[PDB]
């Protein structure tokens, strides 16, 4: 080998108050995504990902090494206006146009909460797929199910939402890197 | 039947999540599914051992 | 280990387990997915028919 | 012992099979006059016997090209014109899988015949030949299921620094076997798929990592692709037609 | 251990199948950087 | 077991039983009502008589 190299000596414990060894736990962090306002609000499906625009979650910025992901995936979210609200998942073959039909109508899982009591809403959303593996922002499966909220009455609103990876969620597949900015942005 | 209570008045705070962004310890979110503990192996369907 | 970890109260425990690490490159190595893997806790009770599956 | 009414009453409970297939409600009866048998001895020069499995673990061709200096060479870094567009990097060939193969060749196209779905794990092999004298360095990589997933993502990947970190297989000219080989395990969503209809994911790349080079200017060298499958799974029983997808009503 | 001369004085006793048929005159390197799995599970109702 | 229940405070054990699997077709079967059964607790109370049914 022709090494100089000699092997570390140094404590762990006396300059900084912890070590992690693992993407993992900066994935299970969670961080703030875009702002969603309006009544037809639009959470990322478990596929997740192909955001634009420059800001974007950590998670979503692990996202492009990789090509398989599976598992659940969380969310916070705070409402604007305070006021009770529901929560509810759908599909697109699951919607109807009756004009008298309301997204109740179909019998899933729910979740109801006031805000003025618990301002920050928590909701897991489970992991249904057919197949093992999900290839990142796959299109081979149109109806897997999607997130849906409303307050009653359907007025607008606006919500600061932050995901993060499900205790069950993992990433497979070494891609390599895609180019990525660093600094502040120079000039005006 | 109706005997009288005792116990202890106990202190407490309102702090709705004490800790998000934590890497460790307990998600308090419901998931929206029949029976509270999802769960699936991801070990199991990799590419490779380590 | 979920109900003992939640049970318990804790946050820091997180159910103890000991990896088999590999692959050693300088005092550093990769753990084995095989060894991460932890109880699922629910799958005894759908293989062993437990009562409360019917929900009686 | 009992003289057999013609059609009334016959046993109720029979069942065999013929073939490997199509099990059948009654027994055939086995009368005639005579059993006869073989008639010929073999009197013959041994040959290796055949197999199915074995059939299809057949080596394959797959390409064949000259190579030659004026070709250009990966490009270090991008520009914004085709950091948009999506744009590829430039290859000397690139081959689609497992389709080169099964509806490439006609003689594994025949030999899957009415066979519904199945199971594959691909190996591929380069050969290089040119003269001592001759410099030179290729690259021979997978890019993933790619197709599957966004424009975008198969586009900001495509660089080298990037593209010497996939799974993948460096050949210099120094080497005096010339030779490499590459293996390439299943990955898909789908658990199976039926070989003869579009069935297209990870593609294999060849690339130049450094420009061919000899005393004199426009110097060549020839290469051959070479692949055969392992660890095959063939899988139900079906009619060898193109299938169809979801939104598709059959 | 020796440096490999581009071509000068390779082994000549070399032999080695590939598929089923086609004998072959000299090993493939089986060098590369990753050596992956077969990822999917079955997870089918059995056929013959 | 529901005092047992609330007292663990845990919300999926709901305290098991193993019932007696019957009419098996291809790997499943149908469990037994009377198997199923759980207690019920307040009735020893009432038949062995103890004092808090009378308040005292």
């Amino acid at each position: 080998g022709m090494d100089y190299a000699k092997s570390d000596s140094s404590s762990l414990v006396t300059t900084m108050g912890e070590q992690f060894r693992s993407l993992r736990m900066l994935t299970r962090r969670s961080s703030p995504t875009d702002v969603l306002t309006g009544t037809s609000v639009t959470l990322p499906g478990i596929t997740i990902g192909t955001d634009s625009s420059l800001r974007q979650s950590v998670l979503n910025i692990i996202s492009y090494m990789y090509r398989f992901t599976k598992g659940s995936i969380s969310y916070k979210i705070i409402p604007k206006i305070k006021g009770d609200l529901y929560i509810t998942t759908s599909s697109a073959d699951n919607i109807e146009l009756n004009s008298n039909a309301y997204s109740f109508d179909v019998n899933r899982a729910l979740h109801y909460q006031n805000t003025a009591l618990n301002p920050v809403v928590q909701v897991s959303l489970p992991y249904y797929c057919p197949s093992e593996n999900l290839v990142i922002d796959s299109t081979s499966f149109p109806n897997l199910s999607n997130l849906v909220l409303t307050n009653l009455e359907r007025s607008s609103n606006t919500y600061t939402v932050l995901v993060s990876a499900g205790d069950d969620h993992t990433f497979s597949q070494l891609a390599g890197c895609p180019a990525f900015t660093i600094g502040p942005s120079r000039s005006a | 039947s109706k005997d009288r209570d005792l116990s202890k008045v106990s202190p407490y705070e309102n702090i709705p999540a004490k800790g998000f962004t934590h890497g460790v310890g307990f998600d308090y979110g419901v998931p929206l599914s029949l029976f509270p503990d999802n769960a699936i192996d991801p070990t199991i369907a990799n590419p490779e051992s380590i | 280990d979920d109900a003992t970890a939640s049970q318990r109260g804790i946050v820091t425990q997180v159910a103890d387990t000991v990896s088999s690490i590999s692959n050693v490159v300088d005092g550093l190595g990769v753990p084995l997915l095989s060894s991460i893997s932890k109880p699922i806790g629910w799958v005894s009770n759908v293989v062993s028919n437990v009562a409360s599956i019917f929900g009686f | 012992s009992v003289t057999n009414t013609g059609g009334l009453m016959p046993s109720a409970t029979i069942s065999n099979s013929e073939g490997a297939t199509m099990l059948l409600n009654d027994i055939p009866d086995p009368t005639q006059n005579v059993f006869l048998s073989r008639n010929v001895t073999d009197n013959l020069f041994e040959v290796q016997d055949q197999n199915l499995i074995e059939s299809l673990s057949r080596e394959v061709l797959l390409g064949t090209g000259t190579w030659q200096s004026g070709q250009a060479e990966i490009s270090t870094t991008l520009t914004e014109q085709q950091l948009i567009t999506n744009y590829e990097q430039p290859s000397i060939r690139q081959i689609s899988l497992p389709d080169d193969i099964v509806k490439g060749s006609s003689f594994i196209a025949s030999k899957l015949a009415n066979i519904a779905y199945m199971r594959c794990d691909y190996e591929l092999y380069l050969r290089v030949q040119g003269s001592p004298f001759l410099q030179g360095l290729l690259l021979l990589w997978n890019k993933m299921n790619a197709d599957q997933t966004s424009k975008i993502r198969s586009s900001i990947t495509e660089h080298l620094r990037s593209i010497t970190s996939f799974p993948g297989v460096t050949l210099n000219m120094q080497s005096d076997s010339r030779s490499v080989k590459l293996v390439i395990p299943y990955t898909s969503e789908f658990q199976v798929f039926n070989p003869r209809n579009e069935n297209k994911l990870n593609s294999v790349r060849l690339s130049i990592l450094s420009a061919l080079r000899g005393p004199s200017t426009s110097e060549k060298a020839t290469y051959s692709i070479m692949g055969r499958m392992t660890n095959i799974k063939l899988y139900g029983h079906a009619p060898s037609i193109v299938s169809l997808s979801y939104p598709q009503t059959e």
